[PDB]
């Protein structure tokens, strides 16, 4: 179960990187969790990019 | 659409302004309320010539 | 009206009958909000629309059978505000596509 | 008795406020009332009793 | 009361086609309120909230 | 899209105001004190009706 | 200048079959001319006509 949770990961993982993305692993896998949870994707996109910026300002 | 936008925003301003002050007006005493805090007093001085 | 439209409120929520106040106070709002719609009035111009969206969710059979509907529909009643209602449903339809998430998990955030 | 009682809480009519058989009453008049501020002093008249 | 039952049952057919996804009764109400005269728009729009709200509730 | 944009609208300013409705009530008024001024001078009537 | 440009106004109005009235259109000539939007013209009058509506 373990392993095959990693592989599931691993695959989007890969994916993300080719795309660039600025999120770490352990952020990937907390938006999975959201996904299955239920969440349309467009809410999650948005609230996403707010708090990026809002890092930036603060930094 | 954007006529919709500029029409509407305009109006939702004007109604919830309108509650919130209508709101304020009633809360912070009523007339009738204040009147018997006057009683109140009167009241108190009586009872003190029983004493 | 009033009274139309807390029943609406309470119908379809299927229980709530001074509990729905909440609700019903939102809706009051929204109706009294105006609306200018994208094609307002005319009986052929919403019938092209729905046959559409009939082919789209690939229900052929449907869209031929709607039309029949339609001619009986006013056969049946004559308003000035047939096009209303079909505009309203048009509106109201549903995808058969995807589950529709969850809210047995969606409700807590 | 009634007559006696009657008068013994008014004191003789030494009182027009309140009724007591205590001897420890003090007999004093009240201050000035709030509606007696916005208009000055006015005798009431004991009407409807 | 003849007439407007029959126009009914042939609104209660295309709505069942056409995935409106409401009940009778409801219907019954939205017909009422457009022939007083409402918008269209704002009609869809509560019901709209007033149905996710239920599911949510039930849950 | 538009039609998404109308339900948000409206939606956010009927939250707002409930908002501001309780918050206003508590803070602009005590309806505690009040019932209190009125129960001591019931108080003081029925000391009164007690002489 | 107000009332000879009304007029012909007046006669495109009635061509659409959409009712305004003469003052309407001459308290228009005057926000033109300190100006506006046609925009905002447009809307504020559309409103004010269904407010008319509704109101009576």
């Amino acid at each position: 179960n373990m392993s095959a949770v990693r592989e599931t990961m691993d695959v989007l993982l890969e994916i993300s990187r080719l795309l660039n993305t600025g999120l770490d692993m352990e952020t990937l896998s907390i938006c999975v969790r959201l996904c299955e949870q239920g969440i349309n994707p467009e809410a999650l996109s948005s609230v996403i990019k707010e708090l990026r910026r809002a890092s930036d300002t603060l930094k | 659409d954007i006529v919709n936008l500029q029409v509407e925003m305009i109006k939702q301003f004007h109604i919830q302004s309108s509650e919130i002050q209508m709101l304020l007006e009633r809360y912070s005493l009523n007339e009738s309320l204040v009147s018997e805090i006057e009683k109140l007093r009167e009241e108190n001085k009586r009872l003190r010539a029983n004493f | 009206p009033n009274v139309l439209l807390q029943n609406l409120c309470c119908r379809i929520l299927g229980k709530g009958e001074a509990d729905v106040a909440q609700q019903f106070q939102y809706a009051v709002r929204v109706i009294g909000s105006n609306f200018a719609p994208t094609v307002e009035r005319d009986e052929f111009l919403v019938t092209e629309k729905i046959k559409k969206e009939f082919v789209r969710q690939r229900r052929e059979a449907d869209g031929a059978l709607f039309s029949e509907l339609h001619r009986k529909l006013q056969s049946q009643g004559v308003l000035k505000n047939r096009w209303s209602i079909l505009y309203l449903l048009l509106s109201l339809s549903e995808d058969p596509r995807k589950q529709p998430n969850k809210t047995s998990s969606f409700a807590a955030l | 008795d009634k007559f006696e009682k009657e008068t013994r809480g008014s004191l003789f009519g030494a009182l027009v406020h309140s009724r007591t058989n205590d001897m420890d009453i003090k007999l004093d008049m009240p201050p000035v009332p709030e509606n007696a501020d916005l208009s000055g002093l006015a005798i009431k008249v004991p009407q409807s009793i």
